[PDB]
């Protein structure tokens, strides 16, 4: 159950604007290409619109880097300071678009190395000490509660999945990663938010720690076994369920991940829309992720119904 | 990739029982709900019921009730369906389908005793024709169960042969024909020889098929 | 019972061209779930079905996008965008919604050529087998497209039914045609009390009926 790119057109916007308005266009951009290549949609959708697509990534990545400090931190403006959480979300664009674009290590792998050394604390936490302007562009990261793991989550799945390319360049990477699990770790069990539930389930089901109680409780958190949700927007709960989803194809989870999906398709959220960014790349992320790992899985037999009348 | 194995075919007597099994591989068994269809020879398909292996639990076609039995042997991975009181309308091909569907088991249900063919020769009263090529053939009759197989000159023979689905006469036997087109020149020099073959009765008959006349 | 009618029941197709086949059901499949168990699958003679689609409109694993389902509520159809040889077979629809699960009678799809008569053949009964007190007649026709055909036996010009058996073969691999035999049977006493045994070929590929016969006892 591909979506179909006809639906995914207006995903295909030409960034521009300052700091974070540039990543707020990049963003649909480059996670269209990242879903229509993986679902392979290109020759019935129209192999040369992938062309134009790719400029518009070349055009968002040339126009963030204005925005790079001389420290490899990312802000709106030049004489901000610096965002954790952008530079962050910088690092998981760019990590996930180095087979769209020539992506420079040295600003990948920079900002990595300023995150590790600048902005984590001695028990691993992520510290953001200049929030940025646009809070709808953050989507669940905006709730009050549960910062410290929400956060750390978010920045440890950024440096995750720049591991592969930064690793042999940022020596103190293995060692922030570590610290960073054992926060969440030692604290998962406490957590209230399925929002956090989620991200920081998937961060620690990368690193092979979702397991035992925490992963009892990642997943009896899920309600009727498809959604991650809490009692607010419904953004912020297809972006829960995208990280959920992420988590349970690391876990190769593959009997739970097809109702999840079904649950996800039946929202019909082609992205796009005020405060969309987060649900956007989070919820094509994980269906490519899905089409790639475990593509029409089924679970048990969908020829028929559940029912056995016993008369 | 995913199989369902079936049990070979039965052959039962009218008020007889069969029981069928289907072993599964290649998937967890325990997921996936087990559909019994079957298929009368020529004809669409009719379901049976349904098991649940994970519970036990069964549901079944109303028209089947107190004669059709399901159950699962989950430490084999194993179906089975039991059909009793057999009648003459249940000769079909029963399927499991889970949803891959096994190779099916033909049950034939019927009085009739196993017994080999007669072969008769089917040919034009002459050799003499006006037409370049003739049909020569042979008719493999009164036959109980299936299946037979036919070959023409061992083998050698394959272009330009037929060999047809067997017909259930009202006799309760089967007859089937095999025929070849071949160069009317050919006819009284070649020779045509069909190779019949009835396993279940030990039958193995070789008959050369010629014209009565020049 | 749910009644489901596929239409059309022969579709003969040109490798590379489109194909398209209905499925009706007698009432709507959406079940309370709010799932609909539309099913297709493919059965290639003496074989186990190959499952095409479920749930209306998904393709099973590996299944090739030529391939498309669609409908809704009570009428569905099946796509082939480019047919290929693999693709013959009968194609049938299922519901898996209501009890008892009920099939649809199955679209034959076929490779359409051209036209092609019967080559008519007729083979009186043998000696041997009259012996034994039984005469069988055969017809054959063969190598003819397309698949409708129709054999009339007639025994001194009376029209003869019931007494008779037939079958055909599948479509052959290489010409794509079809080729029938038919057997009238008789006690060797009715043989013998009648002269003119007649086959009477109706197809497409002939202008008019064609007869082969002979005469009992003649050659």
């Amino acid at each position: 159950g591909a979506v179909d790119a006809e639906r995914l057109k207006h995903l295909i916007v030409t960034p521009s604007g300052a700091g974070e308005q540039n990543m707020i266009g990049m963003t649909p951009t480059v996670i269209a290409v990242h879903y229509l290549d993986e679902t392979e949609q290109w020759e019935k959708f129209g192999l040369e619109k992938r062309q134009g697509a790719l400029e518009l990534i070349k055009k968002g990545y040339t126009q963030q880097l204005a925005f790079r400090q001389p420290s490899s931190a990312f802000a709106a403006f030049v004489k901000r300071a610096p965002s954790t959480w952008l530079t962050a979300y910088v690092v998981k664009v760019f990590s996930l678009a180095v087979n769209l674009i020539a992506i420079d290590s040295q600003v990948l792998c920079g900002a990595v190395k300023w995150l590790i050394l600048e902005k984590q604390k001695p028990d691993g936490v992520f510290q953001e000490d200049a929030p940025v302007i646009h809070q709808e562009m953050i989507g669940g990261l905006r709730n009050n509660n549960e910062k410290d793991m929400a956060l750390t989550a978010f920045v440890l799945i950024s440096l995750q999945e720049a591991k592969d390319i930064c690793e042999e360049q940022v020596n103190s990477l293995p060692g922030s990663i570590t610290k960073a699990g054992d926060f969440l770790e030692a604290n998962y069990m406490n957590l209230q938010r399925s929002y956090t539930v989620a991200i920081a389930g998937y961060a620690l089901a990368q690193m092979g720690r979702l397991k035992g109680p925490l992963l009892n409780k990642f997943l009896t958190t899920a309600k009727d076994k498809n959604r991650w949700e809490d009692p607010g927007k419904q953004l912020y709960n297809v972006e829960a369920t995208s990280y959920a989803l992420l988590a349970l194809l690391q876990l190769k989870d593959f009997d739970f991940v097809p109702p999840v999906v079904r649950w996800l398709n039946e929202q019909r959220y082609y992205g796009g829309g005020y405060g969309s960014t987060q649900a956007t790349f989070m919820v094509f992320q994980a269906l490519a992720q899905y089409q790639k790992d475990a593509p029409d899985h089924q679970e048990l037999n969908l020829d028929v119904s559940l029912q056995l009348p016993s008369r | 990739q995913v199989q369902l194995v079936q049990s070979g075919a039965e052959v039962k007597k009218p008020g007889a029982s069969v029981k069928v099994s289907c072993k599964a591989s290649g998937y967890t068994f325990t997921n996936y709900y087990i559909n019994w269809v079957r298929q009368a020879p020529g004809q669409g398909l009719e379901w049976m019921g349904v098991i649940n292996p994970y519970s036990g639990g069964t549901s079944y076609n109303q028209k089947f009730k107190g004669r059709v039995t399901m159950t699962v042997d989950t430490s084999t991975s194993t179906a089975y369906m039991e059909l009793s009181s057999l009648r003459s309308e249940d000769t079909a091909v029963y399927f499991c389908s889970s949803p891959y569907w096994g190779q099916g088991t033909l049950v034939t249900v019927s009085s009739a005793s196993t017994k080999g063919p007669s072969v008769f020769p089917l040919a034009p009263c002459s050799r003499s024709t006006s037409e370049s090529t003739a049909a020569l053939g042979c008719l493999v009759k009164d036959y109980f169960p299936e299946p037979v197989t036919v070959s023409w000159n061992s083998g050698a023979l394959t272009s330009g042969v037929h060999t047809f689905p067997a017909v259930l006469q009202s006799s309760g036997l089967y007859s089937l024909s095999s025929v070849v087109t071949v160069p009317s020149s050919s006819l009284g020099t070649k020779t045509y020889t069909c190779n019949v073959d009835h396993k279940p009765s030990n039958t193995k008959v070789d008959k050369r098929v010629e014209s009565k006349y020049g | 019972d749910v009644v489901m009618t596929q239409s059309p029941l022969s579709l003969p197709v040109t490798l590379g061209q489109p194909a398209s086949i209905s499925c009706k059901s007698s009432q709507s499949l959406l079940d309370s779930d709010g799932k609909t168990y539309l099913n297709w699958f493919q059965q290639r003679p003496g074989q186990s079905p190959r499952r095409l689609i479920y749930l209306v409109s998904k393709l099973d694993s590996g299944v090739p996008d030529r391939f498309s389902g669609s409908g809704s509520g009570t009428d569905f159809t099946l796509k082939i965008s480019r047919v290929e040889a693999e693709d013959v077979g009968v194609y049938y629809c299922w519901q898996g919604t209501h009890f008892p699960r009920t099939f649809g009678g199955g679209t034959k799809v076929e490779i359409k050529r051209t036209v092609a008569a019967p080559s008519v053949f007729i083979f009186p009964p043998s000696d041997e087998q009259l012996k034994s007190g039984t005469a069988s007649v055969v017809c054959l026709l063969n190598n003819f497209y397309p698949r409708e055909a129709k054999v009339q036996w007639k025994v001194d010009n009376a029209l003869q039914s019931g007494n008779s058996q037939e079958s055909v073969t599948e479509q052959d691999s290489k010409d794509s045609t079809y080729s029938l035999s038919s057997t009238l049977t008789l006690s060797k006493a009715d043989y013998e009390k009648h002269k003119v045994y007649a086959c009477e070929v109706t197809h497409q590929g002939l202008s008019s009926p064609v007869t082969k016969s002979f005469n009992r006892g003649e050659c």
